[PDB]
């Protein structure tokens, strides 16, 4: 830990991320073939001959049809939800999950994780430079609650203020500007040592990486990026950042008595393009999302 | 009444190439959740309807074979059965029609 | 070191020798040892004329059996083939002939094994690389046969076919993904 | 009779230098002598003109016109031959660049008007021409804004000279 400008911190973080991605692309010498089967319901028996650690379930959807690319939000690699731009590794079986499936719980969780990550990206780059803004983590609140949340610790000078409606609308406008540019949710699986060396600064992120690499015997934590923002998240994410259609930030709340310092919780609600609600229903959801949600035990 | 002058290709293009005479783009089209064969909202899927119609045609052919001739219309309910599928206790008084098939996994 | 039951090996040698004897009886002044060089050069220059797309010479160099086998799947693509080195001198591995009477024609077929390296790079109709690599002399082990019409008064020695045993190593992969569709069902049920 | 659209797939390009744009694939297809009017076919071709392959097939599947299924069939064979012959990996990665109809060879028949008078009936035929380019459909040109209008007006004002003098 030393003195570093946030801009140079982002540049060095991106450089390390790209170097790791390059070495992951490079340790495989030649193009290898995988026979990924389609265990879905609409196009059964379809096998794709894809490239190892190069091609993606979005590429499989491109082979199938354009509707698959448009509607498929998650993949299922033999048991598990994969984000749409994660290169495939072994000869597997695949199934595409959309927002209107019978059991869309996995895609709901992934969509809310993505929305929380976008909200954190908007928050980190919307405050004065001489305040220290640090992201603690995004609690894995359930969709049945009113909103997704992000925990942020601000510098000591801002332990007495509260953002007003204009500032909240500014946060929503930043979120919509982020939505307007189609940014893929790039993914990466790295080792614990590399994960620590990318961040190297925030003790909150350090303990987050420790907690996320302890339960894995291989000490691997997932890493995701939109544009030049990099966050640590649990579980996969949605392919594109324009999937969200309605996006807002509702309010921010404090939880002081659990720590000498102050941790704020930003809350927000979003609805995808496939599931847009009417003006009145969206107003109802907006009004509910302003309530504090406490699901951490 | 006869045309006093020939219509020019410019006038004709303006008349027959304006947006009122063009085909409109429709946004009612989405994928069928079953069979994924590109149905249209507010309209039944052609693939699924054809499947159901084929099964109904086979059942009706069996009905005609069992009924004998015209003007029969049995005064009891009816039930369709398949390979195995012993009749149930509630469908005693019903006519039984079992052609020969494994029951499709949409007709229960 | 020689293996057991060399009597059958010598019997195969004698069958090849009697085929050579029939070839010599039809046509004398035909040495045996200089053939592998001729076959190697014919192979090399036939593939060179394939790269240059010269069918009038490829016809004189290869037979009508393997003309379409070698020219059809490559009609609208560009090939970059180049023989670089002969690893070991080729060996004549089989010499057979048939006494076919259907048209009073006897054909001599000789299989010669060659191990060598070459550079193959097949481009697309639009100029995009498809299969091979430019300058990586990958090694190939190939058994190619040559057929001649003995009864013909001219009878150019041309290549006939190429044999591939199932144990042969798999060739290099394809640079593009491929989708193999399953059964295209009418209203029906899928059983697999 | 001219058949030049058929021979546009026989063009072979020299291999590209490594450091060059992808040069997307270019597939031409057509159907000749369709028992349909060429204006009626032009309307469907005009609708299909700018869409991607999947969107065009979707639009043609729910059009109740005789030529809609014909154009759908032509597009399906074009897609199949694009993937099979012209080295297009993604079957959905095609868009329609050119889609037009042309007059075919017709026949003439007698109409038997309501006296010893008559007319000549023409048995209409037409061709359909399609061209698919590999890649996503190009974005539509956005309408020009008031900023662009003002900019071009200012440039028009600034471009003017003193005419008919030195
Ligand atoms: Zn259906």
């Amino acid at each position: 830990a030393s003195q570093l400008s946030p801009t140079e911190l982002t540049e060095m973080r991106n450089d390390l991320f790209n170097k790791e991605k390059a070495r992951q692309l490079s340790l495989t010498p030649r193009t290898e073939k995988i026979e990924v089967k389609h265990v879905g319901k609409t196009d059964p028996g379809t096998v794709f001959v894809m490239n190892k650690n190069i091609s993606t379930p979005y590429s499989c959807a491109m082979h199938l049809s354009e509707w698959y690319c448009r509607k498929s939000i998650l993949a299922l690699v033999d048991g598990q939800p994969w984000d749409m731009y994660k290169p495939l590794t072994k000869s597997c079986e695949i199934k595409f999950l959309t927002f209107k499936d019978c059991d869309p719980g996995e895609v709901n969780k992934a969509y809310w994780r993505s929305c929380a990550m976008m909200m954190g990206c908007v928050i980190e780059r919307a405050f004065k430079d001489e305040y220290m803004v640090n992201l603690v983590r995004a609690p894995e609140v359930p969709v049945i609650s009113g909103a997704f949340c992000y925990d942020v610790v601000l510098d000591s000078k801002l332990d007495e203020w509260m953002p007003t409606k204009e500032n909240l609308r500014s946060f929503t406008k930043d979120a919509h500007a982020l939505i307007y540019k189609d940014l893929p949710f790039e993914t990466l699986e790295v080792e614990a040592k590399v994960a620590l060396e990318i961040f190297q600064h925030s003790k909150y992120k350090v303990d987050f990486i420790e907690e996320k690499a302890s339960q894995n015997p291989e000490r691997i934590v997932k890493l995701h990026r939109i544009g030049d923002f990099i966050d640590v998240s649990e579980g996969p994410l949605i392919p594109r950042t324009s999937i969200c259609f309605q996006y807002e930030v509702s309010a921010v709340h404090n939880l002081q008595p659990t720590q000498p310092s102050l941790i704020r919780r930003f809350q927000g609600v979003s609805l995808p393009v496939h599931l847009r609600a009417h003006f009145t229903i969206w107003d109802k959801l907006l009004e509910r999302s302003r309530k504090m949600v406490t699901e951490d035990q | 009444a006869a045309p006093k002058n020939r219509r020019t290709i410019e006038v004709n293009r303006c008349r027959r190439r304006n947006p009122q005479k063009l085909i409109k783009v429709k946004n009612n089209i989405d994928v069928c959740p079953e069979c994924g064969h590109l149905k249209q909202k507010h309209v039944l899927c052609a693939y699924c309807y054809e499947k159901v119609c084929k099964e109904t045609a086979e059942i009706r052919r069996q009905i005609g074979k069992q009924e004998g001739g015209p003007f029969k219309a049995p005064t009891i309910e009816t039930v369709v059965l398949y390979t195995g599928e012993t009749p149930s206790e509630q469908d005693q008084g019903k006519r039984i029609i079992e052609r020969d098939r494994k029951r499709p996994s949409w007709f229960t | 070191e020689g293996l057991i039951e060399r009597t059958e090996r010598m019997k195969k040698t004698m069958a090849s020798q009697v085929s050579i004897r029939r070839i010599k009886d039809y046509d004398a002044n035909f040495k045996i040892k200089d053939f592998p060089e001729k076959a190697k050069d014919i192979f090399i220059e036939a593939h060179l004329c394939l790269n240059n797309s010269d069918h009038d010479r490829l016809h004189t160099l290869v037979t009508e059996h393997c003309f379409p086998d070698m020219t059809w799947d490559i009609k609208y693509k560009t090939v970059r083939w180049s023989f670089v080195e002969s690893l070991e001198p080729s060996h004549v591995v089989q010499v057979r002939c048939s006494s076919m009477m259907n048209q009073g024609n006897v054909y001599g077929q000789i299989t010669v094994r060659m191990h060598t390296r070459q550079t193959l790079a097949i481009y697309d109709r639009f100029g995009r690389l498809m299969y091979g690599q430019e300058d990586v002399p990958k090694d190939v082990l190939e058994y190619v046969v040559f057929e001649k019409q003995l009864t013909n008064p001219y009878g150019s020695w041309r290549m006939h076919t190429k044999i591939v045993p199932p144990w042969a190593p798999p060739k290099q992969p394809i640079l593009k993904t491929v989708m193999i569709p399953g059964p295209q069902l009418k209203p029906e049920e899928e059983y697999e | 009779i001219s058949r030049k659209w058929e021979k546009k797939n026989k063009i072979v390009y020299p291999p590209q230098l490594p450091g060059e744009p992808r040069r997307p694939a270019e597939i031409y297809h057509c159907r000749r002598q369709i028992k349909y009017s060429k204006d009626k076919m032009w309307y469907l071709a005009k609708l299909i003109r700018g869409m991607s392959i999947d969107q065009a097939l979707a639009q043609l599947e729910f059009n109740d016109k005789k030529g809609a299924k014909i154009i759908k069939e032509v597009l399906l064979e074009a897609q199949d031959m694009a993937v099979r012959d012209h080295n297009v990996e993604f079957r959905s990665n095609l868009y329609i660049a050119e889609s037009t109809s042309g007059r075919g060879q017709c026949l003439k028949r007698i109409r038997y008007h309501g006296r010893g008078r008559f007319g000549i009936m023409e048995k209409v035929y037409c061709h359909y021409f399609v061209k698919l380019v590999e890649g996503p459909p190009p974005p539509p040109e956005p309408p020009k804004t008031a900023v662009a209008h003002a900019k071009e007006y200012i440039q028009q004002l600034r471009s003017r000279t003193i005419v008919h003098t030195l």
